């Protein structure tokens, strides 16, 4: 037994990488950076038919122009949502701007490593969060995709998955994936490899679509549009 | 000023406090509610009341406001706390904001402080899962729950404690739009849920109802083993 | 108040007079101002009568505290520096004039202290309303190591000057006389107040007041 | 002196034979570090210090282990440089805090006994580990000459004519010895200091050194200062002309 | 430090407070005490275990604690631990009369009281106290009540209840001869002799081993009032030929 | 019982079965570590104190190695232990002292002191945090009072006024000595209390002492100021002694 | 092993363990180069990619007008470093209108960084630092450890295998002071070429490039900035 | 540097038992025998006092310890908790003097003082004391003798005996004590409780005593205890 804040002979933290671990639990999730906008794809893996499915979010609006998919445990990631939509209101109030896509991730990644024992304040962390994160957005830079990881290390992708079968959707990510594809072609591309991977067989109400360009503001798909790309199998 | 972290991750990537008090829950009394379009309708099953006991005070479906009640599975003395604090959650909401605390808003509270219980230093997770039940000024009803992680989600039926799997999965097989029609049906669903764990209930059965319209009304054994009666000659109907 | 203090041949004489006063009226015509501190040590106290009986009773209490601890007998310097350093640590907002008086196995020790905390040590101390006037009885009959009754007659006759000629001070004199072999608390060492005798007759007859309601609850 | 469970995994843990391991195991990273010299001369105090080139690629001056803590006052370092540099603070503060209240530079005594039950705090507690290193203190002024005073991880100062803290402190003290030191000037030590951490320094095992001097005395009328390139050179040229 | 801390708050493998359950064997090795609810009144009965030739006897208990004007209380575990909550009920009895102007109803002591043995269980790392009490008293509410608390912060309102030695071998006692809504105070306390000499290993019982305190509703008032040594004497006279009533 | 050991009942400062603080025990070894022995004697007119100076090397400055501690101008103590506990028990016994004469107007007693640093040791006797001091202080000074004072403080947190007493690896062993020559009482004057304190440190190390090698603190009745006996005067005494 | 749990626990051979490993994190992130000339000074850093679906991890950060840091080990150990180095900067030109030394700010990461491997429950900063900064004394390159030792270096490099960058540097070390801005920067490519596997070397991807000096403030290279410095290539002399 | 652990280093076993407690009545079990007898006239506390050495200061330091001017003090078991609890009981008697202008009663005071040795065995970081604690007093024109124990449990005795001999020192006073012993013969009884554990021939510098009576708490003289001696 030993404490919260204790390196591994190799040179990681313990409870860091014990954390990275508990996302290989969580459902997947893939995310897509395009020319003409970011598209988010969620299982939401429902255990029974008497569970509402729309009351499982797994991506969430931060601002008009971003948005966030978590995967792992979706408790822990409720605080770190909450901090997000706070710094972007409250950069709002001071610049009267909106908030950059990286620069909101890198508010959330500070939080990460914020977790100790002794030293500690009235109201501190014990843990890291076992969340990982895909931020997905539009700002001066165009649509972005920004990826998270408990560790902290924050870091931009063309196209990242992250979940229990993320090993076998990255490659296939990276076998589909070019710079030149659509939005339409983004989503179509998510959806393939997200029925693939599924346990369950990919319906309208089983997951969770969502984009961001410069065309409008964040939108999350309804029943009607999801089925819109379903009945393209 | 004691800063010990209770809650850990494991090895392979588990929180094992988190999951021995999602196995308190499981030992606890079986909790089941059932979500129709007009009443709401949740009951407390396993209860192997001494009869020596006054059974007034050992109630486990409580009224957080005028319009939100809940029921529990697990340690009591854990809810009792958890209730106290969502209370108060519910006037705090009408001191800041005037409006009356939606079902969505105080399982939302319920949940993050159950999740602040285990990413905090020197504290110990709750040993509760929580059912709350209540009506929208929409006109819509509503029924979620809750567990020692602190992930919430909406329910049309939905069974926690002793025998969760089996009450579950009654309710599976048992929830269609003939079963929630009116009134009483809704009521005999919860009943019929519960005779399937406890040894013939009526006097081991505590059941509420609460419509859009009153507040809360709980079931007394007279009115509970009129549904004992009804449902059996439903079940003596094979001849 | 009149309170003054006096160091003679074999120790300390303390005096004090007994009124008290609201406003510009006698609250209390027998009040006990020389206060207890410790066995060999008293405390005459004039100001806010709250705050001299407080302070008075807080010093007394520390000082017990610290002779159970030692276990040898107080001396007068601890209770000043006790005293000193609290009431100026209140700025004056404690209003204790006091005189402080005992024996100690150093000999006899006579201090008046202040409600600002400034203390001073003297053979002949006077405090309160009326100690200009005991004053200058101290200054003009005074001299060095007096005999036990002609200190007593001294002070008792500097309180008497406060009590005749000051409206903040009268009735009784309170005397205390402390040497290294006995302690005498002299309460009403004497009493040259006294009211008239009644000469009218005011009984207020039974029957004489009307009632209009009446409960008897019966006790153990 | 190797007992198992506990006993010398805390500093609030006595074992057994009544000893404290972790003030001793700070004591071991002490002697596992290069030699630190100093003599106490009639004029003044002459630090010496090995400093060991862990690579090539790092500039001359570099890893100090030569402090100024007053403007009187200097630091020679012995063992963990992290932990000798905080304490190099400690010491500079407390000489700041006594020039603010009195007025005058303060006594190397004093200093040193301000700073060793700074030391010392850390060698009660679980909460806290000792500091892995010792230190010399030179001072020298009109009023109370040459003084000189060495700190060790358990928090005990102690008055030295010579004294050496590091990996062959003994075998330099020996070497200490054979010098006259109260009969000898400070122009003269400088010269005799730098030919000690010659004899020393074990050229096979460590293989790369580069030596740092520092006085105060008489000579630079009270403050400690680095001791100039042609004078460190010209005992530089003593120190290998007298491996002969 | 963290290898010294014993972790009294933390759950176990199979999702359980290992401390809580330590503390509630602790109860089984105190005093016998039990309570009974009856129509008129209720009743605690109590085992003495200071029972020594060269005790003084100065307090008018051993067992029972007034708590307020209308409430009593009885204790079952450590005597000290006790002794904090006891004064603690008092406290919390106060400041609901400071700020309402009326006595405090007894299940809202009970709960203030549990409120504070469920914290010592979640959080502070420190050990639960090692206390089961009984609670009698009457309020303009629910009138006469019985209640009994847990070193887990558990509570339970009962109509006859037993907690310490041979606390399952009197419950089954009480199971078996209470009546529900014909029970008097004449009739609980013939009851409460009965169980507390079977569960006695010292099965001859004089009043100098037990402690009874009854809570009656006379005139408007409540009265709280133990019984002396030849009136505990008389009850259980009245007892012993039940046992000469076998001879038929 | 005696010997058993359950739980940290060794590491930490909490009872074993059979009620012992073993830490506590082990803090009283190490007051042996120093290898140094102390040596405390009253009489009817001062109060003498004896300990052991080393200086092995001559590079060390034999000024600055001292266990003799002024307190107070009426008040000084030997340390026996470790080093470095022990200065701290000295700057916290000059805190109490000064504390003292701010609060209560006069000088600390002897008597008084020692009772105050018992009760601080005390504190690390129940708490689990720290460890006690390794060390133990015998304090000398003249009462006002009662005349000569000899009292010593453990870390166990015992305090006790003492005829004569001993401290360190040869404590067991030199109260034998003064109990001989308490028991065949003579007139306690300052030339037979010094060198009896002398002679008990001298036979019971088998050494026969240069004036370098030992280190005196005195206080009088006539000179209540606590004195450390230079080299001229300790040398004095040892020629006294050869006989 | 049994040492090796907690900064506060001294092992019998005189070392902790706690330290030791966290030095280790430095050796797991990329290689990175720091060089200084007589004016310049120059960070060349390469970037690890997780999956080359993904962007080339950031490793060179600003600190202030005349300072920059090169970072390895823990991404989010080095941004709390960053923001405690930038704060000390700021108040230095709030206070006293001028640019803090380089080596007053690199004495107070080592004060900061001392102070967890002292204190029970706390760890030490898994990350190293090479810190380019320019003052009165000249262009400087610092290192900084897990440990609060660091050195005042005249060329240095820490990270996955940057041995092999340590044996050039200090072969060509004596041409450096002597040498000129676009050369200078050569040096440290060629530096940074030596830590890769004989496959591929430097493109405009993986390599970030950090300059202070005389001329212009510290400022960051990374895609089309950075191939101005890449032409101009000698190829691998293996 | 420093803080304090929070959690308790008392906590209960599976059998149920506060093993720390029971470990801290092993050490006072282990102390100096003590004794207490109330007279209905006055109360007697009687305590060993065998000094080892000779050169060991009888009156230097006492065992028997009065907390106000009518109340009294000793115990068994180690010496410097006792004394941290000596300091704790004077303190709280002069709390209650300085609200109330009245002596505070016995009963009152032991109440008072137990709740602090019940805080050493819940607080945080912390042993129980090892003393158990004999405190008497006179107030309300009546004596008191009550025992405080390392749990934080009082007890109100006629009389009894701590430490070495318990046993032995309770089954010769419930064989010797009688409610109605006057002072003067509480105090010879006493005296013999302690002579049947004493081992080792009684003087007046041997044993501490102290009585209690309307007059007040005090300790008695080595000329008095010498007298008593006379038996
Ligand atoms: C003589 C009588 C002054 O005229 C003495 O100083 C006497 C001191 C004394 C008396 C009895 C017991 C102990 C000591 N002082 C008084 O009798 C005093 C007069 C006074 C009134 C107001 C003051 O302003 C702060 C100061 C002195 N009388 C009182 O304390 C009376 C009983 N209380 C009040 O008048 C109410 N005060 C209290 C202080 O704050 C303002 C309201």
């Amino acid at each position: 037994d030993r404490g919260v804040n204790t390196f591994s002979p190799e040179g990681r933290l313990f409870q860091v990488e014990y954390a990275i671990e508990a996302i290989k639990l969580g459902s997947t999730a893939i995310g897509i950076q395009t020319s003409e906008g970011v598209c988010l794809a969620v299982e939401k893996r429902i255990t029974s038919p008497l569970m509402e499915p729309s009351s499982i979010e797994k991506i969430v609006e931060i601002d008009a122009h971003i948005g966030c998919a978590m995967s792992g445990l979706i408790a822990d990631a409720k605080t770190l949502i909450d901090k997000a939509r706070v710094e972007t209101q409250n950069h709002w109030f001071t610049y009267n701007e909106t908030m950059t896509v990286e620069s909101v991730t890198q508010a959330v990644s500070n939080l990460a490593l914020q977790f100790g024992e002794e030293d500690a304040d009235p109201g501190a962390m014990s843990r890291p969060f076992g969340v990982a994160l895909l931020f997905g957005g539009v700002d001066e830079k165009g649509p972005q995709l920004f990826h998270m990881d408990p560790s902290g290390t924050f870091v931009q992708c063309d196209a990242r998955a992250i979940g229990s079968a993320s090993e076998g959707a990255q490659s296939s990510l990276q076998e589909v994936y070019h710079k030149s594809m659509t939005l339409k072609e983004a989503i179509k591309s998510s959806l393939i490899i997200l029925k693939q991977v599924m346990e369950e067989k990919l319906n309208a109400t089983n997951i969770e679509l969502a984009t961001v360009q410069p065309g409008q503001n964040f939108h999350m798909f309804t029943k009607e549009e999801l089925e819109e790309v379903i009945k393209d199998i | 000023s004691y800063d010990r972290a209770i809650t850990v991750f494991s090895p392979d990537g588990h929180l094992f406090q988190v999951e021995y008090a999602q196995e308190a829950v499981k030992k606890g009394s079986t909790a089941v509610g059932v979500r129709g379009k007009d009443i709401v309708v949740l009951g407390v099953a396993k209860k192997s009341v001494a009869k020596l006991q006054d059974e007034r005070t050992v109630r486990k479906i409580c009224a957080l406001d005028d319009n939100v009640c809940m029921a529990f599975a697990g340690l009591t003395a854990d809810a009792r706390i958890v209730i106290n604090r969502a209370r108060v959650e519910c006037q705090s909401h009408r001191l800041t904001v005037e409006d009356p605390v939606t079902v969505e808003y105080i399982t939302r509270y319920i949940a993050s402080l159950k999740q602040r219980y285990t990413q905090s230093n020197g504290r110990r997770p709750f040993g509760i899962s929580a059912l709350i039940v209540g009506f929208d000024f929409d006109g819509t009803p509503r029924l979620y729950q809750t567990d020692p992680s602190g992930t919430y989600h909406a329910w049309k039926a939905n069974a926690i404690g002793r025998g969760a799997k089996s009450v579950r999965e009654f309710l599976e097989k048992n929830y269609t739009d003939d079963a929630i029609e009116t009134d009483d049906l809704t009521i005999k669903l919860v009943i019929k849920a519960l005779l399937e764990v406890v040894q013939s209930g009526g006097k081991n059965i505590e059941l509420a109802v609460m419509r859009r319209d009153q507040p809360l009304k709980i079931l007394n054994p007279e009115e509970i083993e009129k549904y004992v009666a009804e449902i059996e000659k439903e079940k003596e109907e094979n001849e | 108040t009149t309170i003054a203090g006096v160091v003679y041949k074999d120790g300390i004489v303390l005096g004090a007079d007994t009124r008290a006063t609201e406003g510009m009226v006698v609250a209390d015509k027998n009040c006990s101002k020389i206060h207890f501190i410790s066995p060999n040590i008293y405390c005459c106290g004039a100001g806010t009568a709250a705050d001299t009986d407080m302070t008075t009773q807080l010093i007394s209490s520390n000082l017990e505290l610290h002779s159970l601890t030692t276990g040898r007998l107080p001396r007068v310097v601890t209770a000043n520096r006790m005293l000193k350093q609290m009431l100026f640590r209140y700025q004056g907002y404690i209003g204790a004039a006091l005189v402080l008086g005992g024996v100690d196995v150093t000999g006899p020790h006579l201090y008046s202290i202040y409600p600002h905390g400034s203390t001073d040590k003297l053979p002949y101390v006077t405090m309160g309303s009326g100690s200009l006037a005991a004053m200058a009885v101290f200054e003009d009959k005074f001299r060095p190591d007096m005999e036990e009754e002609e200190a007593k007659k001294l002070v008792s006759e500097a309180i008497a000057a406060g009590i005749f000629n000051d409206l903040g001070s009268g009735s009784n004199i309170d005397l205390c006389v402390i040497s290294k072999s006995k302690l005498d608390f002299l309460r009403p060492f004497s009493v040259p107040n006294k009211k008239g005798t009644r000469l009218g007759r005011y009984r207020c007859e039974k029957g004489t007041t009307a009632v209009l309601t009446e409960k008897v609850t019966p006790l153990e | 002196s190797s007992i198992g469970t506990g006993y010398d995994l805390s500093a609030s843990t006595f074992s057994p034979d009544g000893r404290v391991f972790q003030v001793e195991y700070a004591m071991k990273a002490v002697e596992n570090s290069s030699t630190a010299i100093g003599i106490r001369c009639k004029d003044g105090v002459v630090f010496g210090v090995e400093k060991l080139v862990l690579s090539k690629l790092y500039e001359e001056g570099s890893n100090k282990r030569l402090f100024n803590v007053d403007r009187h006052v200097g630091m020679a370092v012995a063992g963990l440089l992290a932990d000798a540099r905080s304490l190099a603070d400690i010491a500079r503060e407390e000489a700041s805090n006594f020039r603010s209240n009195f007025g005058y530079n303060i006594p190397l005594k004093h200093l040193a006994d301000r700073v060793a039950m700074y030391v010392h705090a850390y060698t009660l507690y679980s909460a806290v580990r000792p500091f892995g290193c010792s230190f010399m203190l030179g001072s020298y002024s009109a009023n109370d000459g040459a003084q000189l005073y060495m700190i060790d991880p358990s928090g005990v100062s102690y008055g030295y004519w010579g004294c050496a803290i590091g990996k062959a402190r003994q075998a330099a003290k020996t070497e200490i010895e054979k010098l006259q030191m109260k009969e000898m000037t400070c122009r003269d030590v400088v010269k005799e200091v730098a030919k000690i951490i010659y004899i020393v320094h074990d050229e096979v095992k460590d293989k790369a050194f580069e030596l740092e001097l520092s006085w105060v005395g008489e000579l630079t009328k009270g403050r400690h200062e680095i001791v100039p390139k042609d004078i460190r050179e010209e005992a530089e040229k003593y120190a290998k002309e007298s491996l002969k | 430090s963290r290898r010294y801390d014993s972790r009294t708050t933390i759950f176990s493998p199979e999702g359980r407070l290992y401390q809580v359950e330590y503390a509630m064997e602790a109860i089984g090795h105190a005093g016998t005490c039990l309570g009974i609810l009856a129509n008129d009144g209720v009743l605690l009965a109590a085992e003495r275990r200071n029972i020594h030739k060269l005790l003084d006897e100065v307090f008018f208990s051993e067992k029972i604690y007034k708590l307020n004007e209308d409430m009593a209380c009885s204790v079952a575990g450590i005597t000290s631990d006790a002794n904090v909550l006891t004064n603690e009920l008092r406290l919390i009895a106060q400041r609901y009369l400071l700020q309402y102007q009326e006595p405090i109803p007894c299940e809202q002591l009970v709960t203030a009281l549990c409120d504070i043995k469920q914290a010592y269980t979640q959080f502070g790392g420190k050990r639960p106290f090692g206390v089961s009490l009984l609670y009698i008293g009457w309020d303009k509410h629910y009138g006469f009540q019985l209640y009994q608390s847990d070193p887990s912060g558990n509570y339970g309102g009962w109509k006859a209840t037993c907690i310490g030695n041979n606390s399952a071998a009197a419950v089954s006692m009480l199971k078996q001869d209470y009546k529900e809504g014909e029970m008097t105070l004449k009739s609980a306390l013939a009851l409460a002799v009965k169980v507390l000499n079977k569960t006695m290993d010292v099965s001859k019982l004089s009043a100098e081993k037990v402690e009874i305190a009854t809570l009656t509703r006379e005139s408007g008032k409540t009265v709280i009032r133990v019984l002396k040594q030849k009136e505990v004497e008389q009850l259980i006279k009245k007892h012993e030929e039940e046992e000469a009533k076998a001879e038929r | 019982s005696r010997g058993s050991s359950a739980g940290f009942d060794r590491h930490i400062t909490i009872f074993s079965p059979e009620g012992r603080l073993y830490q506590v025990e082990y803090a009283f070894k190490a007051i042996n570590q120093g290898g140094l022995t102390s040596v405390a004697v009253r009489g009817k007119d001062c109060a003498v104190i004896v300990t052991q100076k080393k200086v092995p090397d001559k590079l060390l400055d034999s000024s600055t190695v001292t266990h003799l501690f002024k307190i107070t101008e009426s008040i000084g103590c030997v340390m026996t232990g470790m080093t470095a506990d022990s200065r701290s028990q000295v700057q916290r016994a000059r805190y109490e002292a000064a504390n003292w004469k701010y609060k209560y107007g006069y000088e600390i007693p002897v008597d008084m002191l020692c009772k105050r640093i018992a009760d601080i040791s005390q504190v690390y006797t129940q708490n689990a945090e720290m460890r006690p001091l390794g060390c133990c202080m015998i304090l000398i000074g003249i009462d006002e009072e009662q005349g000569p004072q000899v009292y010593k403080c453990d870390p166990a947190g015992y305090y006790c006024g003492f005829k004569a007493t001993a401290a360190g690896v040869k404590q067991t062993e030199s109260t034998s000595f003064l109990e001989k020559k308490v028991k065949k009482k003579f007139d306690w004057t300052f030339e037979q209390t010094v060198e009896t304190a002398i002679t008990c440190l001298s036979t019971v190390l088998s050494i026969d002492f240069k004036p370098s090698e030992i280190e005196v603190g005195v206080v009088t009745v006539e000179n209540p100021k606590f004195r450390i006996l230079t080299e001229a005067e300790i040398d004095a005494h040892l020629v006294a002694l050869a006989e | 092993n049994q040492y090796d749990n907690d900064v506060t626990v001294w092992s019998p051979q005189g070392r902790i363990h706690q330290i030791e490993y966290a030095m280790e994190a430095v050796k797991q992130g990329s290689a990175t180069v720091g060089l200084k000339s007589k004016t310049h000074a120059v960070l060349v850093a390469l970037k690890r990619a997780q999956s080359e679906l993904a962007a080339h991890q950031k490793k060179i950060l600003h600190v202030d007008n005349h300072i920059g840091i090169s970072i390895a080990g823990l991404t989010a150990d080095a941004r709390l470093l960053c923001n405690f180095m930038r704060q000390e900067c700021l108040d230095s030109r709030f206070v006293f209108d001028r640019p803090l030394p380089v080596s007053r700010l690199v004495s107070l990461i080592g004060s900061k960084t001392q102070i967890p491997t002292q204190r029970y429950g706390r760890r030490p900063y898994g990350v190293g630092l090479l810190i380019a900064g320019y003052d009165d004394m000249g262009p400087h390159i610092f290192q900084t450890c897990p440990s609060a030792n660091y050195f005042d270096c005249r060329a240095m490099s820490i990270g996955a295998r940057s041995q092999s960058a340590r044996t050039y540097l200090e072969r060509h070390m004596s041409e450096f002071m002597e040498c000129n801005l676009d050369e200078l920067v050569k040096h440290g490519l060629r530096a940074l070429r030596e830590t890769l596997p004989a496959e591929q070397d430097l493109t405009t991807k993986n390599v970030s490039i950090g300059i202070v000096g005389k001329d212009l403030e510290f400022t960051i290279y990374d895609d089309d900035d950075v191939s101005p410095f890449l032409d101009g290539l000698e190829e691998r002399p293996q | 540097a420093k803080r304090g652990y929070s959690f308790s280093l008392t906590t209960f076993s599976p059998s149920g038992k506060l093993v720390q407690i029971e470990y801290a009545l092993a050490a006072v079990a282990g102390g100096a025998p003590s004794v207490g007898i109330k007279a209905a006239n006055g109360v007697v506390l009687a305590t060993e006092k065998k000094q080892k050495s000779i050169l060991y200061d009888e009156r230097s330091v006492h065992k028997v310890e009065p907390i106000t001017k009518h109340i009294g003090l000793v115990y068994s078991g180690m010496g410097p908790d006792y004394r941290v609890l000596v300091h704790r009981a004077r303190k709280l008697a002069q709390q209650y003097y300085l609200v109330y202008q009245e002596p505070i009663p016995t009963a009152q005071l032991v109440q008072r003082v137990a709740s602090v040795m019940q805080e050493y065995t819940q607080s945080g970081g912390v042993r129980p004391f090892g003393v158990s604690l004999l405190i008497c007093g006179w107030n309300e024109g009546r004596p008191y003798l009550f025992q405080s124990d390392p749990s934080g449990a009082y007890f109100a005795w006629k009389a009894t005996a701590m430490g070495k001999n318990y046993v032995n020192g309770k089954t010769f006073l419930e064989k010797r004590y009688n409610e109605d012993l006057e002072l003067e013969d509480a105090i010879h009884t006493a005296i013999l409780t302690l002579k049947e554990s004493f081992e080792g021939q009684m003087t007046e510098d041997n044993i501490e005593v102290g009585i209690c009576n309307e007059a007040g708490f005090r300790r008695l003289t080595p000329t008095e205890v010498r007298d008593y001696l006379a038996a």
